């Protein structure tokens, strides 16, 4: 009946269109926050130098950049891992220079996600939910933290931050596979197994599901209109799914739970997606892919290459060339 | 009073059969010296 | 009783393993096709087409074996047994690479047996054959990548060996060579393939965390008979916390799990369309404007032009290697590379 | 390297630190010996 | 007790929560574990002495757990070279033997003694929903935890000291006499940003300041202790808490998860607390290492290392920071803020100083960095040290890869943990964690959104 | 004059972690070592 | 060596103790 | 539930499934262990042995360079 | 000093019939009489052992 009682029973309301919960009082304000940045950052940001030596990089649809090219520049490997406000900056553009709009951007978003997997568990809560759709979440949001996060702090700059944008993320990508070996991890093989396992799984149910609908309408509908949003009855034969995937390979390979099934389903591209977000994460601190250069030798001691020795080829042409200009020293120790 | 050989039987053997034949080949190769 | 309709009889016995007669052509064609490859990884050599060791007999593991595609000099041959290469000697059709199209054709047969099996146990269970039907993306995949790609190339060299690194260098030889991350049908790909996991792991966390309170124990699993008519979850609960999370939600069952078939499916198809402009060296590659500007204005720099550098140390550095058969020499002097590294 | 009186047990000493993992095994035998009861 | 499926409600998967309301089979599970821990550090160390080369560095030998004791300061010497063997072994051994004593006393209680110890005492019995009591076996461990604390203090005060890599004269264990009492430094380290050149508490830099703070962890901890004793939770923390084994359970994971990510950056980061002499470079003593050593050779071969601009333009060898501080050039720019105990003498008041980067140089110096650099904190998972694209003849990865890579995978994991637990324990208090009743469904009675 | 199944699947797999441990004892030893 | 003898036949007593443990408390009817 | 056959559980749980397979699954295990061991696989694929990568003639890789003609190639790659 | 190593191996070998000894002694209800000072022999032995082992080792 008090004031702020009354606001408590707002915030927490489950009538709201949109819930927000006290994790919601945070997210809002952040993702907010980084959105608006991101969108007039991608459009209209100059360029910013990345890699501290004076060679800024337009980022920007203004700057001459498409879709595909453009993105959100991570601050200057000049900073480093110093934090860089606006306040921190002599002008707004000395601010945008030295890529300030990425570590704001970066720092509310990875706030706003993890206010997200707690608004995730609030909601659960008050709908008398059980409580793990926010553990699930917690896989993308682990891969997202080492790419934003978890990576730099481990190389030492924002600098080698995933870049917020579609060939930043594939330049990203390159560098990480040039200095890790990250196809050879065994982590990101789990990731993989994790992602085209998840699609398998995801097209077997729904297939398996779709194939075993029951007959509720006619031919000149769609059969999605045979079923009705709150309805009791089951919409599919779970029993004739499991005849036919357990004649399809085995009467034993196949679920006759759903909650086993959909258990599983759940899962295995969570599990897949912690370990990947682990292996960025270890990478960060550059305990890298399996090394297998030189490793078969002939008698004499010569070199037979394998696979993984056309591979280290690959990587080396992608090492030699990358920040072509940033490399005073002949090792890249970060 | 179940079958001995059926397709179930040979299904496992066609498989089982190499499988354990390759193992032992690999298991020697540990064992080479360059 | 006609031989026809006794032998339909034994085909669809209902026994441990379901023949059909699908099986006719998946068995024999899958067991030549995981033989074949087990055999190469176990015993076989890349050393006279790729210079290279390919088998745990010489020292590979697990990750960096592989049935190497054949060398380049064969072409598109089919490189059969008994074919003019090879000559009926097994010995030297497991040297020339012989392995790899064995593997890649019965693969193709079984792919397809096994397409076959899945239209005729689903006409038999008596259920819609959109099992099937998700099944046409990796028949998709396959052909267009160990098949199309290599034909449109210049021979079976070109085609990904079946191993693990060696698919890494096929993917690795993709992006520097084709700049293949920046095709558009391949994003439609990594946005089917990640939104088929999504789809996965949210269907499931949802649907375990919108349970029926059907049983006294905490092990909610023993709470489902797979009679039962009643739904086992909240589909309800499951829509307002979905509206109330994300803006949106599922309210019909039946378009969620034609929708968890639909993307994966469309995703894989839609790459397999990429790599088979890929084949013909069809490749987005470049943006010309940005290109023109580079080359005109010096102070121009994006991360796309960022990665045509990398692609162009990449090809550089890997071609003598990887493509042996064309005596690249390149001196080091003509290696692209950056300051100091 | 161990002092001179216990480079009699080193091979046992080498195969000790992995115990715990058979601790986590053995919990499985256990459970299988039980039925998973 | 119930031990199976239809007695609990529990399957095997999740048969460790058949003992949540057993108290007796609880304490033999925690003692068994501790007794696992224990075996752990005893036979762990002695395997890393069997392995160990006494004249070869720490680091070089995978070893995680002697770097720990000589950082204590017991068997070795200046710069950390090794004097005698005998004390890592004691200490591998008493862990080991105490060990079997705990696993005894795991296996009494979790197979033979009392399944519930409520009956037997009122000291050792618990229920998870009486607060007092649950605040004094907090209040126990809080006073042994500070015991601890100061048993460090009294090992590095009163009992040989503890490895101080920043000595003069090099490295060397030092007892330290005048630790940081005062509050400003020791709680200002609580304050300080977790960015670059900050650095949080991971900046701790002096044996002094760690000593000091130990005393203050040991005092405050030993208070805690006492107040949770005498004192039982107040109503705002009645109300705003869940009381149960569970949500224990998920307020430790959390805790533990902290820890662990603080762990891991502590060991990426500092090294203070963790020598490198013992845990070899961190990454970024590895790359001004590099840059410092191609500094001193060309600067023998008469180059003028202030006034070689790169190719960018920046100063080749040495440039400015963003607050002008003089630091090293190249993409070492990065860890401008490193510290080390060899670099800081060549360090002036507005960073690196021309003239001692001309003439004071030393070959211990030279040497230091170029064994740092050759070692920098970069290796393949199947350990062939350096960066990723060299040959197979280098077997290192380095030991601050190895516990900043585990203790951070284990923090995130714990995290996970924690909201597993936390969110189960808030749905079991409220009712609904084994689902949703059909009857009372709450969205059946809510208004539509729309 | 039944084997109980607990001891042929212990039995099974301590055969497995060994046919895994020499397995990858000859990733240290003999060909593809490096040395 | 006489050493990968001695390591794996302490490494196969350690190994066949816990199982021989748990072999006698189901042969014997114990507390399992 | 049942197909026909026998559950795999009471076939490997019986006493004359191990005393077959007791000799079965070793005697397998030691022919290909055979196979290895005597060289006879080296034959059989054609894979050079570790002293049979290059010879005194060639030290250079033995890359296939005829359409057809290939087992005079490899002979004379040795 | 073979006496030492005596001592040792004995520590060793009575540490493996504990091992097994004292899982099987908790666990088997029926054989608690017999097996309870049999228990407390192997504890104190046990302990002595560790402490001739100590004492050789500051002998040797
Ligand atoms: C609960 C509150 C949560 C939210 C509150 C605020 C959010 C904080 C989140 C962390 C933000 C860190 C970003 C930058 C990190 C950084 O610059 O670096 C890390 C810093 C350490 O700072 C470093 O500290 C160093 C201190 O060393 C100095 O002092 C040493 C003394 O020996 C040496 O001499 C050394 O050479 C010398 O430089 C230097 O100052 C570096 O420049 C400085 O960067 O971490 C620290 O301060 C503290 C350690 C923080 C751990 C965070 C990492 C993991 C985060 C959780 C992961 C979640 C994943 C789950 C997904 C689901
Ligand atoms: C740190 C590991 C750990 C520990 C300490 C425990 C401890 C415990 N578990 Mg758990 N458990 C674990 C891991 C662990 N578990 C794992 C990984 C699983 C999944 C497989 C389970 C699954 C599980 C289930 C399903 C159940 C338990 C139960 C129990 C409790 C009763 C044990 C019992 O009666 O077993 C009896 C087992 C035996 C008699 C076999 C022998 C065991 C002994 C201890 C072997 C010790 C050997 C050792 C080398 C001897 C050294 C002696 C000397 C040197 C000191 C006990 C407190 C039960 C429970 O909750 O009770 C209510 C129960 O039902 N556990
Ligand atoms: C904090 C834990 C920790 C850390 C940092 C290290 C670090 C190290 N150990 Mg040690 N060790 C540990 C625990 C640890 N160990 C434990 C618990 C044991 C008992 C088995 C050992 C036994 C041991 C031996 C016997 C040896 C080492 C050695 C080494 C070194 C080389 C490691 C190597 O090659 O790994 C290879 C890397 C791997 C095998 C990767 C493991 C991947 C894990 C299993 C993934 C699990 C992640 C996650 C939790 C999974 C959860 C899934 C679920 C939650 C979803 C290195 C210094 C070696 C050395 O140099 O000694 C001098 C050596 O010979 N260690
Ligand atoms: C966290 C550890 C812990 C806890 C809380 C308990 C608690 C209990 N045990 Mg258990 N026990 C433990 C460890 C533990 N034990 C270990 C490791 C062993 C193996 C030696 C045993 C062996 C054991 C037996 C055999 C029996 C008990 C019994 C009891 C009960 C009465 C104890 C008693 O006599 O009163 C209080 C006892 C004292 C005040 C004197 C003992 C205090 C210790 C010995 C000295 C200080 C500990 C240590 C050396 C110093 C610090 C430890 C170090 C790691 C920092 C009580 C429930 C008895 C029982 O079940 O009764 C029904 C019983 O028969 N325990
Ligand atoms: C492991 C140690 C431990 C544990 C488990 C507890 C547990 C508890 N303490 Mg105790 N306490 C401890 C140590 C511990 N204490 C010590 C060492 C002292 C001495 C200083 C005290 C002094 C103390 C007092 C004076 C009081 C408690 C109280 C309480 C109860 C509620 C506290 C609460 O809600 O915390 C959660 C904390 C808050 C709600 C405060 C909000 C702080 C905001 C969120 C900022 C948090 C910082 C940020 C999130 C983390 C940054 C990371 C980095 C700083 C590490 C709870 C039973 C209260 C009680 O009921 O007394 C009986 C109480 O009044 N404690
Ligand atoms: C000290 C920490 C701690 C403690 C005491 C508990 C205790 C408990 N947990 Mg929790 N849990 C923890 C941490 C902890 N957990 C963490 C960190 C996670 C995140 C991964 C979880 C996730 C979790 C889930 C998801 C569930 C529990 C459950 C439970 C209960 C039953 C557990 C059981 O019987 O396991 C039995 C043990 C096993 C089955 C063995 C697990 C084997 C894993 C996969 C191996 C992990 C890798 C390991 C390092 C080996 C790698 C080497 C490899 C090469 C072989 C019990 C109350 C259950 C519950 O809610 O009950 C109420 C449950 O469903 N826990
Ligand atoms: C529960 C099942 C039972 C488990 C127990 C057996 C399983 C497997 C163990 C066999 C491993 C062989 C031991 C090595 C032989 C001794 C030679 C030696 O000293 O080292 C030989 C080499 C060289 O090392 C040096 O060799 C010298 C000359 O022989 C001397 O012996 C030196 O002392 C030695 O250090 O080192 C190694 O190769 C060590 C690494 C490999 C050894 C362990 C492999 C991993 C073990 C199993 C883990 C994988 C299985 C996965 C299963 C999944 C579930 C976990
Ligand atoms: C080619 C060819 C052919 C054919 C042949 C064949 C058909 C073969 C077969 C073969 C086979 C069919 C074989 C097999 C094998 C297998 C293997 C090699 C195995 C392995 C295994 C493993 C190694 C595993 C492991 C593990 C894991 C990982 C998990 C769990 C645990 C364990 C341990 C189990 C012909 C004559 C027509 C002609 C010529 C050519
Ligand atoms: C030793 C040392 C030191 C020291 C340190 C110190 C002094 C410490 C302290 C520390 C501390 C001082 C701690 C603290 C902590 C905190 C925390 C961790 C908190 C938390 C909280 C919470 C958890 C809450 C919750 C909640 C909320 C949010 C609200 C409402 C609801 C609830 C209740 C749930 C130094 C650095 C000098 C040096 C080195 C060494
Ligand atoms: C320190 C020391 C010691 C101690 C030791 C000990 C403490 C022992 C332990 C022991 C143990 C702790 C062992 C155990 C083990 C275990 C095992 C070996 C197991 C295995 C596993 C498996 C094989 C599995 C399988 C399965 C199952 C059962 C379930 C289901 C699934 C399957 C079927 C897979 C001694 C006396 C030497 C003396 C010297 C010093
Ligand atoms: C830091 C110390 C925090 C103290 C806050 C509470 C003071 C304790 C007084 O006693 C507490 O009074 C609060 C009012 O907040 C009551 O509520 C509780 O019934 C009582 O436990
Ligand atoms: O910033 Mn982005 O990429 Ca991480 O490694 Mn060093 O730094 Mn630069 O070079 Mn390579
Ligand atoms: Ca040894
Ligand atoms: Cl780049
Ligand atoms: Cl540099
Ligand atoms: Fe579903």
């Amino acid at each position: 009946a008090s004031l702020w009682e009354q606001f408590c029973q707002w915030v927490t309301s489950t009538n709201n269109r949109i819930y927000v919960g006290w994790f919601g009082t945070l997210m809002i304000p952040t993702l907010l926050t980084a959105t608006t940045c991101f969108i007039i950052a991608f459009i209209a940001a100059p360029p910013v130098d990345i890699d501290g030596i004076r060679e800024p990089v337009a980022g920007s649809l203004l700057y001459g950049n498409n879709i595909i090219s453009g993105a959100v520049v991570p601050s200057s490997n000049a900073i480093g891992l110093h934090f860089y406000p606006i306040w921190e900056a002599a002008s707004l553009d000395e601010w945008l220079y030295n890529g300030g709009p990425y570590q704001l951007v970066v720092f509310h978003f990875l706030i706003g996600i993890f206010c997200y997997m707690g608004r995730q568990w609030e909601l659960s809560y008050r709908l008398g939910m059980r409580p793990w759709i926010c553990v699930a979440y917690s896989a993308p949001v682990s891969a997202a933290t080492a790419v934003f996060l978890i990576y730099p702090i481990g190389q030492g700059s924002f600098s080698d931050g995933m870049p917020l944008g579609i060939s930043g993320t594939f330049n990203f990508m390159i560098n990480f596979q040039a200095e890790h070996n990250i196809l050879m991890h065994p982590f990101h093989m789990l990731g993989v197994a994790g992602v085209f396992g998840g699609s398998l799984f995801s097209a077997m149910h729904g297939s398996l599901v779709t194939s075993s609908l029951v007959r509720e309408t006619t031919e000149v509908e769609s059969q999605n209109y045979g079923y009705k949003f709150g309805q009791e009855e089951e919409t599919y034969n779970i029993v004739a799914a499991h005849g036919y995937f357990g004649r399809l390979i085995f009467q034993y390979a196949s679920f006759n739970n759903s909650r086993s099934l959909h258990f599983f389903l759940g899962a295995w591209p969570v599990i897949g997606i912690w370990f990947t977000a682990m292996g960025v994460s270890t990478m960060a601190f550059n305990l890298n892919g399996f090394n297998f250069n030189q490793s078969i030798l002939d008698s004499q001691g010569r070199v037979i290459g394998t696979w993984a020795d056309v591979l280290n080829r690959a990587n080396i042409g992608f090492e030699v060339m990358h920040e072509r200009n940033a490399h005073n020293f002949p090792l890249d120790l970060a | 009073t179940y079958p001995i050989f059926t397709v179930r039987w040979l299904a496992v053997h066609t498989l089982a059969v190499p499988s354990v034949f390759f193992v032992g080949a690999i298991a020697a190769m540990q064992f080479i010296q360059r | 009783r006609g031989w026809f309709d006794v032998l339909d009889d034994w085909l669809k016995r209902d026994r441990f393993v379901f023949i059909g007669w699908s099986g006719l052509l998946l068995f024999p064609c899958a067991f030549m096709a995981l033989g074949g490859w087990l055999t190469g990884t176990t015993f076989v050599t890349s050393w006279y087409t790729h210079g290279l060791a390919s088998s745990y007999l010489e020292g590979a593991n697990f990750l960096t074996v592989a049935v190497s595609s054949p060398a380049d000099a064969f072409g598109h041959s089919l490189l059969f047994l008994w074919g003019p290469e090879a000559q009926g000697n097994l010995t030297r059709w497991f040297q020339i690479g012989g392995l790899w199209p064995f593997v890649a054709l019965h693969g193709a047969f079984g792919l397809i047996g096994f397409m076959l099996r899945q239209f005729e146990i689903s006409r038999l269970v008596g259920i819609r054959p959109y099992n099937a039907i998700a099944f046409s993306g990796p028949i998709a995949v396959f052909v267009s990548v160990f098949l199309m790609y290599p034909l449109g190339q210049s021979s079976w060299f070109f085609a990904p060996s079946f191993g693990v690194a060696g698919i890494f260098r096929f993917i690795l030889f993709l992006q520097g060579f084709h700049n293949w991350t920046l095709n558009p049908f391949h994003m439609m790909g990594v946005a089917g393939i990640l939104g088929g996991a999504l789809l996965c792991a949210i269907h499931g966390a949802t649907v375990e965390n919108t349970l029926f309170e059907d049983g006294e124990d905490s092990n909610t699993f023993r709470a489902f008979e797979p009679t039962q008519a009643e739904e086992t979850y909240s589909m309800v609960t499951a829509n307002r916390f979905w509206s109330q999370i994300f803006g949106i939600a599922f309210s019909n069952k039946r378009w969620l799990h034609f929708f968890m078939l639909f993307v994966p499916v469309t995703g894989l198809w839609m790459s397999s369309v990429g790599i088979v402009g890929l084949a013909l060296n069809l490749r987005a590659y470049d943006f010309v404007s940005q290109e023109l500007r580079a080359a005109e204005d010096p102070e121009f720099e994006t991360f796309y032009t960022k990665n045509i550098l990398l692609n162009e140390g990449m090809r550089a550095w890997m071609a003598p290697q990887d493509q042996p058969h064309e005596n690249f020499i390149f001196p080091e002097e003509v290696l692209p590379r950056g300051n100091a590294l | 390297k161990l002092p001179e009186a216990y480079q009699i047990f080193d091979p046992l000493v080498d195969v000790l630190p992995v115990i715990p993992l058979f601790f986590l095994a053995l919990a499985f035998v256990w459970q299988a010996a039980v039925g998973f009861k | 007790g119930g031990r199976d499926l239809p007695s609990t409600g529990f399957a095997w998967w999740s048969g460790n929560a058949r003992l949540i309301n057993l108290s007796g089979k609880l304490l033999g599970a925690h003692v068994a574990h501790a007794g696992l821990i224990v075996f752990w550090a005893g036979a762990m160390t002695l395997f890393e002495v069997a392995h160990f080369i006494p004249e070869k560095p720490m680091y070089e030998q995978g070893l995680i757990l002697l770097p720990h004791i000589a950082t204590l300061g017991w068997g070795v010497g200046p710069a950390g070279e090794v004097t005698d063997i005998f004390p890592f072994f004691v200490v591998g051994v008493l862990h080991l033997i105490s060990s079997a004593v705990l696993g005894l006393g795991g296996i009494y209680h979790a197979l033979r003694g009392p399944e519930v110890l409520e009956e037997y005492s009122s000291f050792f019995g618990y229920d998870w929903k009486d607060k007092n009591q649950m605040t004094n076996i907090i209040g126990y461990h809080l006073i042994l935890l500070g015991c601890g604390a100061l048993l460090l203090v009294f090992k590095a005060m009163f009992f040989g000291g503890v490895y101080d890599t920043w000595a003069p004269g090099g490295g060397d264990v030092r007892v330290i006499t005048n630790p940081t009492l005062n509050p400003a430094i020791i709680f200002g380290y609580l304050l300080k940003a977790p960015f670059g050149g900050e650095g949080w508490i991971i900046s701790v830099n002096n044996m002094e300041d760690i000593i000091g703070g130990h005393i203050w962890i040991g005092l405050i901890c030993i208070s805690g202790g006492i107040w949770h004793i005498l004192t039982k939770p107040f109503g705002w923390a009645r109300r705003a808490l869940i009381w149960s084994g569970e949500a224990y359970l998920s307020y430790s994971l959390g805790a533990l998860s902290l820890m662990g990510f603080i762990a891991s950056v502590f060991v990426w980061f500092n090294n203070t607390a963790y020598p490198s002499e013992f845990y070899g470079p961190t990454g970024m003593e590895a790359s001004q290492s590099q840059a410092f050593t191609f500094l001193v050779r060309d600067q023998r071969l008469g180059a003028n290392i202030a006034s070689a601009q790169g190719p960018t333009g920046l100063g080749k060898y040495l440039m400015r920071s963003p607050s002008g501080e003089i630091i090293f050039g190249g993409e070492t720019m990065r860890f401008w803020d490193f510290r080390g105990p060899w670099l800081e003498p060549l360090r002036g008041p507005n960073g690196l100083d021309l003239d001692k980067l001309r003439n004071d140089i030393q070959p211990w110096q030279v040497r230091r960095a170029a064994e740092y650099m050759t070692h920098a904190p970069l290796g393949s998972l199947n350990s062939v040290g350096g960066v990723i694209t060299d040959v197979n003849s280098f077997n290192y990865v380095s030991p601050r890869a190895w516990l900043a890579t585990s203790h951070f995978v284990l923090g995130f994991f714990f995290l996970v943990g924690h909201l597993w637990h936390a969110g189960r324990a808030r749905a079991a208090a409220a009712g609904f964690e084994k689902g949703i009743d059909r009857e009372t469904e709450p969205t059946l009675f809510m208004p539509d959104l729309d | 004059g039944r084997i109980p199944l607990w001891v042929v699947g212990v039995v099974a797999g301590i055969g497995a972690i060994g046919v895994l441990g020499l397995f990858f004892y000859g990733a240290y030893a003999g060909l593809g070592s490096s040395m | 060596n006489l050493e990968p003898i001695f390591q794996l036949t302490f490494l196969g007593l350690i190994v066949l103790a816990g199982p021989a443990v748990v072999f006698v408390l189901a042969f014997r009817g114990g507390d399992l | 539930g049942t197909t026909g056959e026998r559950p795999f559980s009471d076939i490997v749980t019986s006493i004359r499934y191990w005393v077959i397979h007791s000799i079965t699954i070793p005697m397998l295990f030691i022919a290909g262990w055979l196979f290895v061991s005597t060289g006879l696989a080296y034959d059989a694929f054609g894979t050079p042995r570790p002293d049979e990568y290059f010879t005194q003639t060639r030290q250079e890789l033995p890359i296939l360079q005829e359409r057809y003609d290939i087992n005079q190639e490899i002979q004379e790659f040795n | 000093s073979i006496v030492f190593q005596i001592a040792l191996a004995a520590l060793v070998l009575f540490s493996f019939v504990m091992v097994v000894g004292v899982p099987v002694a908790y666990a088997s209800p029926q054989n608690w009489d017999r097996s309870k000072p049999l228990l407390y022999l192997g504890s104190g032995i046990w302990a002595i052992l560790v402490i001739v082992v100590a004492l050789l080792n500051f002998l040797v």
